[PDB]
């Protein structure tokens, strides 16, 4: 039901938030990874 | 009291046993010095 | 040491002593019937506790008569 | 140079995140009325 | 009371009358009397699991110590090697007056509380 | 050089927490078991079981919540999610008791996962198991009181619940059904943890107040380097101070540190032993002859007698509402009282 | 020296002399098993298998001998109560005398292996050290379990060649050795179908002679001989004792719960029979099943076996004992003379009541009354003053249908409570106290004794295998760790993966 | 010594570690929060709200009493309240 | 009997107290 | 005589291989990348 | 034949034999109470 | 007498004790918190009634 | 038969007290 977004939204964001910030970093990380 | 019979001759054995053995084992060991 | 004749007999069955099968050998048939084995004490073990229900297995002192 | 995604990380993200839902969820709770 | 059953009845009544179980600072002498328990074996484990071989099978390991020796009868980095890769490097101890030190204020703090 | 060694490889790398094969069990199972207790301690009723609220959302505090045994009628099914009586629903596995097992069996092998990650850890570093053998005791407290003892009784239903006043409810249970206070086994535990705080606290305190001069400064913590092969204490000064002040002390810094280990290790596994006895009802709750002259000889009382008024009292007074299953009606009349309380 | 906890490892590589140690191990168990049947044969009162059966005289080898056929005395009797037979020699005595014959025995074998220690069998040719080739005897071993196993489950259990076990009907009323034949369905896993006790050991047989064909030809792997030290016969008993805890605690619990193995007449009832309300069910079923077709009370009461009666009072319940009230259930409550009757009681009103029975867990309980409906209608009051519902104000008797008082009905207040103290209890049994000067107390039965010993044996066998698997693994370490085992071993981040020396960053 | 990790104390007291944290710990936050205040969390669970403890004139507890019949026991209980 | 079981086992540790104390392996240096 | 607690116990059984078999899929991978240096 | 080279001597110093013969008395003293019942 | 009740209350061995049921029993509630040594009792036979010994111990 | 209930313990303790001398005479002489 709908109450399920509603909690489920907030995390979503903030998982959106935390990866367009991380993003660059992140892809040096793997590339060292052979 | 009405306490059990036995209870007599397990606690002196309970006692006697075990500590004869542990004399025994010490003794012989004080006269391999 | 006392040589017997028992013994001389029995010899051979402690005789290899040390001897392996290379690597891994049969470890990974080993595993498979331990798998099952598994399994298989899990079905006993829900059975007695009812939580694994099957047709006509009355876990109760009934099923003796 | 360190890796940011790491065990540890997810040792720690796996313990805190949940911390704070569910420190939010018993904020809530200490308004609720009978 | 000065015996054994009259040690209960008074930590039975004392219960009634006073809900001890629910009071924080018998709680924490529980904390100070499970902790030092748990420490004790802790403590007592880890040494003993870091003894330097000085000794063989046939022979007790206590005789690996000689009362009054000046060195050290067990190694407590390997020690702290042991139990900071059980939990984390830095919730083990690698300064042993440190280590006693807090061996010895927890059970004695809780037991300050209980009573 | 397959892929069995490589995954070893990385399962045993030095890392800020060590993983290892043990890890493979350890880690979902105590994650688990501590999700499930917050989870149920939060959120979850005990009103169907018990009759009890049991959760922060319900407007319980830390001290009065638990995840609660399943109801008595459960027997002592495993109650899986997937099995016949929640069926796969999930809400109602959370009402029929279902988090108790869920916690209590993945705390059992947590606990092995635990126990296996200390001989792994201990083999890799060259150390001797010793920390792993003490954690047996640990080990046969919680599954002779969570496993062995609810399984000789009727259900789980009678096991300790996860919560604090929950488990002080079983502490008084105990005596009142059990009279374990009477039990020797008991005694042993209360001897050996008892012992062990004692031990801790002297141990510490002794090592504190022999302390060589190894620094100029006040504080005696910073003249301790972790690699000097000295002793930073005085074996022999501890010695003649407990000799003088007690008439006996340790001589033997390893025999020290054994009975460290063996004390308290030894209780813990002496009372698991008697709540293996107390799993069938084999209590130690009465003293024959005394019940023989007490029956006989309305002027003779003990302590052993008053303490027994006491537990037929909590029995009387706490039975309707802690086995709810049982519709125990005690009309006022009935109840065990003395004069005017 | 040696510590005294360590005396017994001088046989860790004498072959020889730990052959002669299990022998006298061997000898002393199978003496204590003839040395407790014959103390068992000569305490043990036959005369009575209803009301005294073995289970409340304290009997507990002689269930286990009658379990597997042997079942009656030289002296004529049998535990069936049947009387004139001749057993022949697989009589209690007779499985008594083998026991320490075999006792005296091994104990001879013991003393010429002790002293011929030294056997060429022993040694390994191509060292000359003294050696077992452990993997070898395992396969030999578990070859030979596997014919035995499969042998008595074939032919000691069917009855092909044996006397097969001891079955019983639901409720413990008739129960006999009988052969069984093996059920191979699925229901063979129901702990309470003794067929499936057939078909397990002889498929269980079978597979063990294959997987012992197995081990005595195809070697272990070198990955598995390293791992667990297969040239260090310890790794051996570690093993072996996690297999036998194991074991003692699915038969402690099998015992508990009760299977097919362990059947109510040689054992006692379970506790949850008692939990559950099982003979009384029954009981009342059969009552109906008479009034149906018309008998009167009476009559219908009278034909209740007083066998079921009694499997229907707490005082055979196993979990109303106590740690250290000791000797025969019978010590307690008495012997069992008569069934007294089946009791009801009734209100001034006629409305029958009942007794609201004890539970296992309460060493005393509240005598309180009960209609057909769960409604309280009289008990014993504590405090007087304000009682509502006592006897003396309800009007409450007592008659009795069935039993050595069919018939009979008291109305006097005393008499009455002292029935409803008793009904508590289940039926209500007259006991000879004075015999065996019975305290009054209940004692548990062979039931729970059995279960009590190996639940704690279980519990002690694991630290067992905990220390004898952590001596295994790290033997090499035993005395003491290196003492030059080096910092930046067991300090962080020198080595990628820990303890391996080949991994230096 | 080290494992090559990086330091917490030079995360936590890092620009970009705050950047992502102060959205990300907040909106845990409300999610648990709403979880709660939407009543989600009574639903999902089963636990009672303050008003279905008991039907009304009632005050037995709706306690389970058959193993195999637990679920639809405690659905025919909260039939008794709708 | 049991009275002077219990005293005589109280006594027989009393007697124990005193020898390891006045008669124990005497603790030596290096 | 296939009833539903023995299609649950298949459920049980399939849900616990999943479970190890997609853990040790994810472990074997890393540990093929992520590997120490000899 | 040679004699045999296993045998070893048992020793039990008389710090050992205290501690034993106290964990006995105390035992006893606890136990007794329970055998007399 | 521990509580004051003239109900007295045995706790030695000799009195139909074990180790485990005996004690010294608390002096008598009638007392309260008063000071009773032994010479302010007209007999020992009053000060062992009224539990003296477990306040002087 | 109504025997002493002490007399069992009197026969034990009469053969096991001069026995454990005799065997703690004995096994201290070998063993110097
Ligand atoms: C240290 C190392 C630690 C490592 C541990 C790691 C965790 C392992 C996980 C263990 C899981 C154990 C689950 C046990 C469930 C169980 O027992 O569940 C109980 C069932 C039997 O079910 C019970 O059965 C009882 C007897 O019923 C019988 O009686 C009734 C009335 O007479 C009816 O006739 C009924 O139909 C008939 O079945 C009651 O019915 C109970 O309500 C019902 O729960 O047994 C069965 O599952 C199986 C029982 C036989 C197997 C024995 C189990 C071994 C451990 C047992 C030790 C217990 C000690 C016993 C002493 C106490
Ligand atoms: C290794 C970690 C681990 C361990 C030891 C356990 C152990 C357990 N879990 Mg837990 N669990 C885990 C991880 C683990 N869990 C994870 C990661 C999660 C998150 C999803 C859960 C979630 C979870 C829930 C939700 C529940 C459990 C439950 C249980 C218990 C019952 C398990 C059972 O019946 O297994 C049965 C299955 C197996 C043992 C697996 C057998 C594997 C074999 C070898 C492979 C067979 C191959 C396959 C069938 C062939 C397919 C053929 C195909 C062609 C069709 C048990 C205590 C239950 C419980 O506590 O009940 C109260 C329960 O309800 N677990
Ligand atoms: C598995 C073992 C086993 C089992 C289950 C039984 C069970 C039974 N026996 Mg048998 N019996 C056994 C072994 C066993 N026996 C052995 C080995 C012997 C020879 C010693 C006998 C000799 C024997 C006789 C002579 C009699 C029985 C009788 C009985 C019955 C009554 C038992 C009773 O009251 O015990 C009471 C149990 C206790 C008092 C518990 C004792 C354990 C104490 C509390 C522990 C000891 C202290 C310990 C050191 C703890 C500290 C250690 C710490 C440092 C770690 C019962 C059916 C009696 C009967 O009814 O006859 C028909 C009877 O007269 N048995
Ligand atoms: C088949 C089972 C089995 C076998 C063959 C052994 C054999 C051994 N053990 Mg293990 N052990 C076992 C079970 C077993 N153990 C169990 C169940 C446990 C947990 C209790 C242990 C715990 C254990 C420890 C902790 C240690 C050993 C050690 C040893 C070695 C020396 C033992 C010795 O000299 O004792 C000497 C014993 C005595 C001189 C007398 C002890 C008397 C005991 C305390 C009580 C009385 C026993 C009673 C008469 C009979 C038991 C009856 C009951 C079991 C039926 C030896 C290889 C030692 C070792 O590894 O050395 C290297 C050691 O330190 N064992
Ligand atoms: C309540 C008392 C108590 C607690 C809480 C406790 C806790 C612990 N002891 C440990 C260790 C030890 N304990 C030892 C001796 C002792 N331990 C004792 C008493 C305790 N010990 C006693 C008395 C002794 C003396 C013998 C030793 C010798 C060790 C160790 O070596 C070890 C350690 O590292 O010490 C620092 C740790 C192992 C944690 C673990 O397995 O992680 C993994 C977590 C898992 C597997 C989850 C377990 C799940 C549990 C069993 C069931 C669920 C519990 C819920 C989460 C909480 C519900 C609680 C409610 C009742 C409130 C942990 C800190
Ligand atoms: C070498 C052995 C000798 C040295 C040991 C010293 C004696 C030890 C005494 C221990 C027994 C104490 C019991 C006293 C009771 C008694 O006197 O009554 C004597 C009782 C028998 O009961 C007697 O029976 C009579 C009619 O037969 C009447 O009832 C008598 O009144 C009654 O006393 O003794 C026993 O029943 C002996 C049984 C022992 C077997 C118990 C096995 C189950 C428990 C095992 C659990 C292991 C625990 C592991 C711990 C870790
Ligand atoms: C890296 C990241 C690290 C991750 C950490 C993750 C580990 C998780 C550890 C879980 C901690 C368990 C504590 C839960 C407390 C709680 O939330 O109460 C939450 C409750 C909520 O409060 C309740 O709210 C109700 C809502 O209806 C009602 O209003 C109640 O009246 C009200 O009491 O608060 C308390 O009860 C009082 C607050 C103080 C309680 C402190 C207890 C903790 C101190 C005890 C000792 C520590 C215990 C742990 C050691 C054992
Ligand atoms: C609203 C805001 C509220 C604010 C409240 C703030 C709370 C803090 C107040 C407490 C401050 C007390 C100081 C603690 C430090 C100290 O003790 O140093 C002593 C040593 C020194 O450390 C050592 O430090 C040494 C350096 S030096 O000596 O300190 O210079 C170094 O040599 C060594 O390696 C290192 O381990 O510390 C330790 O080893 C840890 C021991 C922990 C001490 C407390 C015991 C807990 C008892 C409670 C148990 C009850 C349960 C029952
Ligand atoms: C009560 C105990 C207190 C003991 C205090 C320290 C003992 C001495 C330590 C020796 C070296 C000295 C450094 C002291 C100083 C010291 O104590 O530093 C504390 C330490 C500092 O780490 P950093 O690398 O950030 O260090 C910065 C410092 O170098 C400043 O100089 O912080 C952490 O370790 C945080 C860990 C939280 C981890 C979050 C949870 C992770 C989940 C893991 C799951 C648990 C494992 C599961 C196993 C089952
Ligand atoms: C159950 C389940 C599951 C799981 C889940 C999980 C896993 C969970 C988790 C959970 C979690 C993970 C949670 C957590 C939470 C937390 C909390 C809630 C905390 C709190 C705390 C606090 C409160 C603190 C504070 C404080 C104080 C008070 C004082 C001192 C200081 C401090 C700071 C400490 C699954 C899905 C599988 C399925 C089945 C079911
Ligand atoms: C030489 C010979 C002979 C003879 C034989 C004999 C006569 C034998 C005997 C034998 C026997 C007669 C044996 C028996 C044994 C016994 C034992 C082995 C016992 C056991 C014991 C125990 C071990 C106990 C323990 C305990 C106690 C005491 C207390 C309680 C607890 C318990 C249970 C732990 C003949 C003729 C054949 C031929 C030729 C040769
Ligand atoms: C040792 C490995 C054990 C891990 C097993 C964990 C199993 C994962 C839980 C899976 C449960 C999901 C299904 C629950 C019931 C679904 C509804 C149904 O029965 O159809
Ligand atoms: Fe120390």
């Amino acid at each position: 039901d709908w109450r399920v977004l509603v909690v489920l939204l907030p995390v979503l964001l903030a998982a959106g938030w935390a990866v367009r910030n991380i993003l660059p970093y992140a892809v040096k990380q793997v590339q060292k990874l052979l | 009291m009405e306490v059990n019979q036995l209870g007599l001759i397990a606690t002196a054995l309970f006692v006697l046993v075990p500590s004869v053995f542990l004399i025994i084992l010490y003794v012989q060991t004080e006269s391999q010095q | 040491a006392r040589r017997t004749w028992l013994g001389d007999i029995l010899r051979p069955l402690n005789s290899e002593y040390g001897k392996v099968a290379p690597g891994w050998g049969t470890t990974p048939l080993m595993a498979v019937f331990m798998g099952l084995f598994l399994v298989f004490l899990l079905i006993i073990l829900e059975i007695y506790n009812s939580t694994l229900i099957l047709d006509g297995v009355n876990v109760s002192w009934k099923a003796l008569g | 140079s360190y890796p940011i995604f790491t065990v540890r990380w997810v040792a720690v993200h796996t313990l805190a995140v949940p911390t704070i839902f569910f420190l939010g969820a018993i904020a809530a709770m200490q308004f609720i009325q009978r | 009371p000065l015996g054994i059953s009259g040690t209960f009845n008074f930590m039975i009544v004392f219960q009634a009358e006073h809900n001890i179980l629910m009071h924080p600072f018998h709680q924490l002498g529980v904390a100070g009397v499970f902790g030092g328990a748990l420490f004790c074996a802790m403590h007592g484990s880890l040494v003993t699991s870091s003894l330097i071989r000085e000794t063989t099978e046939t022979e007790s390991a206590n005789y690996g110590y000689k009362f009054g020796q000046e060195e050290e009868t067990y190694n407590i980095v390997a020690a702290h090697g042991y139990f900071g890769r059980l939990i984390f490097q830095y919730a083990s101890f690698n300064n042993s007056r440190s280590l006693h030190f807090f061996l010895a204020a927890w059970p004695v703090v809780g037991v300050w509380f209980t009573a | 050089r397959g892929w069995f060694d490589i995954l070893d490889d990385w399962l045993k790398r030095d890392r800020f927490v060590f993983v290892g094969w043990s890890g493979i069990l350890l880690f979902p199972c105590a994650y688990l078991a501590l999700g499930g207790w917050l989870t149920g301690t939060t959120f979850v009723t005990s009103w169907y079981t018990h009759g009890l609220a049991s959760s922060y959302l319900e407007g319980c505090n830390f001290l009065t919540v638990a995840v609660s045994t399943p109801a008595n009628s459960m027997g002592h099914s495993l109650l899986l999610l997937w099995g016949p009586e929640a069926q796969g629903d999930f809400t109602r596995w959370c009402q029929l008791g279902g988090l108790w097992t869920f916690i209590a069996l993945h705390g059992a092998f947590g606990l092995i996962g635990f126990m296996l990650r200390q001989f792994e850890i201990a083999r890799l570093v060259g150390v001797r198991p010793y920390n792993a053998i003490a954690f047996s005791a640990p080990i046969a407290v919680f599954v002779s009181v969570f496993l062995i003892y609810p399984l000789g009784q009727s259900s789980w239903f009678f096991a300790p619940s996860f919560g604090v006043a929950a488990i002080f409810r079983f502490l008084l249970f105990f005596q009142g059904f059990h009279n374990w206070t009477l039990n020797p086994f008991h005694m042993m535990g209360v001897a050996g943890v008892l012992g062990g705080a004692l031990l801790c606290a002297i141990h510490g305190a002794t090592v504190e107040n022999t302390l060589f001069q190894d620094g100029e400064g006040a504080s005696t913590f910073r003249a301790f380097n972790p690699t000097q092969a000295e002793e930073t204490y005085s074996m022999v000064t501890a010695n003649r101070f407990w000799s003088q002040i007690f008439g006996i002390a340790f001589s033997n810094k390893r025999w020290l540190h054994f009975f460290m280990l063996f004390v308290p290790v030894t209780g813990l596994w002496m009372s698991a032993i008697g709540v293996v006895g107390l799993a069938l009802n084999l209590r130690s709750y009465d003293f024959i002859s005394q019940e023989i002259r007490a029956a006989e000889d309305p002027e003779f009382e003990t302590f052993y007698t008053k303490n027994l008024l006491l537990n037929e009292g909590i029995r009387a007074w706490m039975a309707p509402q802690d086995q709810p299953h049982e519709n125990f009606v005690f009309p006022e009349e009935v109840l065990p009282r003395g004069n005017a309380l | 020296g040696l510590p005294w906890y360590r005396v017994h490892t001088v046989l860790i590589n004498d072959p020889g002399r730990l052959i002669a140690a299990h022998l006298m191990h061997t000898a002393l168990v199978a003496g204590w098993a003839g040395s407790m049947a014959l103390y068992e044969l000569a305490t043990f009162d036959p005369s009575d298998p209803v009301l005294n059966p073995m289970w409340r005289q304290g009997m507990f080898v002689l269930p286990f001998m009658a379990r597997l056929g042997v079942t009656g005395s030289w002296s004529g009797w049998s535990i069936t109560g049947e009387t004139g037979i001749d057993p022949g020699f697989w009589s209690f005595e007779g499985v008594a005398l083998a026991h320490i014959v075999l006792s005296g025995l091994l104990f001879l074998a013991a003393c010429w292996h002790w002293v011929y220690w030294d056997l060429e069998l022993f040694r390994d040719p191509r060292t000359g050290e003294p050696a077992l080739d452990l993997p070898k005897m395992f396969g030999i071993h578990l070859f030979l379990a596997g014919l035995l196993c499969f042998g008595f489950g074939a032919f000691h259990l069917t009855g092909l060649f044996g006397p097969g076990m001891w079955v019983s009907d639901p409720y413990g009323l008739t129960g006999s050795v009988q052969p069984v034949a093996p059920e191979w369905g699925p229901d063979g896993f129901n702990p309470y179908n003794p067929g499936g006790v057939v078909a397990h050991h002889i498929a269980a047989g079978i597979v063990g002679i294959i997987a012992g064909l197995f081990h005595i030809l195809v070697r272990p792997p070198q990955r598995l001989y390293k791992a667990l030290r297969m040239g260090n016969i310890e790794t051996v008993l570690s093993s072996s004792i996690a297999a036998v805890f194991f074991a003692a605690f699915v038969v402690a619990g099998t015992m508990w719960y009760g299977s097919a193995t362990t059947p109510i007449e040689l054992f006692g009832p379970t506790r949850y029979q008692w939990d559950s309300s099982y003979f009384q069910q029954e009981i009342n079923r059969r009552v109906q099943a008479s009034l149906a077709s018309g008998a009167t009370l009476e009559e219908a009461w009278s034909a209740i076996p007083e066998k079921l009666a009694f499997y229907d009072y707490i005082g055979n319940n196993p979990a109303k004992g106590g740690l250290f009230r000791t000797g025969p259930m019978n010590k307690g409550d008495g012997i069992a003379q008569a069934w007294k009757g089946h009791a009801v009681f009734r209100n001034k009103e006629g409305e029958e009541l009942f007794v609201r029975r004890m539970p296992a867990f309460f060493e005393s309980f509240p005598v309180i009354l009960t209609d057909k409906n769960g409604v309280v209608k009289a008990d014993i009051p504590f405090r007087r003053a304000e009682s509502k519902y006592s006897f003396e104000q309800q009007g409450v008797t007592v008659s009795f249908y069935g039993g050595e008082l069919n018939g009979q009905t008291f109305t006097d207040p005393p008499t009455v409570k002292s029935y409803a103290r008793k009904a508590i209890f289940g039926e209500i049994f007259e006991f000879d106290t004075e015999t065996l000067n019975s305290d009054g107390i209940f004692r548990t039965s062979p039931r729970g004794w059995f279960t009590f010993a190996h639940a704690v044996f279980a519990l002690l066998f694991f630290f067992g295998h905990i220390w004898h698997g952590a001596r295994t693994l790290f033997r090499d370490v035993f005395s003491g760790i290196d003492p030059e085992l080096s910092p930046e071993q067991v300090e962080w981040g020198f080595y990628q993966k820990v303890g391996d020396v080949t991994t230096r960053r | 010594g080290t494992t090559g990790e990086r330091p917490f104390s030079d995360i936590i007291t890092s620009v970009r570690y705050w950047v992502i944290h102060s959205i990300t710990i907040p909106a845990l936050f409300i999610a648990g929060w709403l979880f709660v205040s939407t009543g989600l969390a009574y639903d999902v669970f089963g636990t009672p709200r303050p008003d279905s403890y008991y039907a009304q004139e009632q005050r037995s507890i709706p306690l389970v009493t058959d193993r195999f019949e637990a679920k639809q026991q405690v659905e025919t209980f909260l039939e008794q309240l709708k | 009997m049991e009275t002077i079981t219990y005293v005589f086992i109280f006594a027989c540790i009393i007697a124990l107290f005193f020898f390891a104390i006045f008669f124990r392996e005497p603790p030596r240096i290096t | 005589t296939i009833t539903p607690s023995l299609k649950g116990f298949f459920i049980g059984l399939l849900s616990g291989a999943v479970v190890l078999g997609l853990t040790f899929a994810v472990l074997i991978a890393i540990s093929q990348i992520d590997k120490v240096q000899r | 034949m040679e004699p045999n080279p296993n045998r070893q001597p048992v020793e039990l110093n008389r710090t050992s034999l205290y501690l034993g013969l106290l964990l006995i008395l105390v035992l006893a003293l606890l136990f007794s109470s329970y055998f007399f019942n | 007498d521990i509580d004051g009740i003239r109900e007295p209350v045995s706790g030695s061995l000799l009195y139909g004790n074990n180790i485990i049921t005996g004690a010294v029993v608390p002096s008598s509630n009638a007392i309260g918190l008063h000071f009773y040594p032994i010479w302010e009792a007209a007999s020992l036979d009053e000060w062992l009634y009224n539990g003296g010994p477990y306040q002087l111990i």
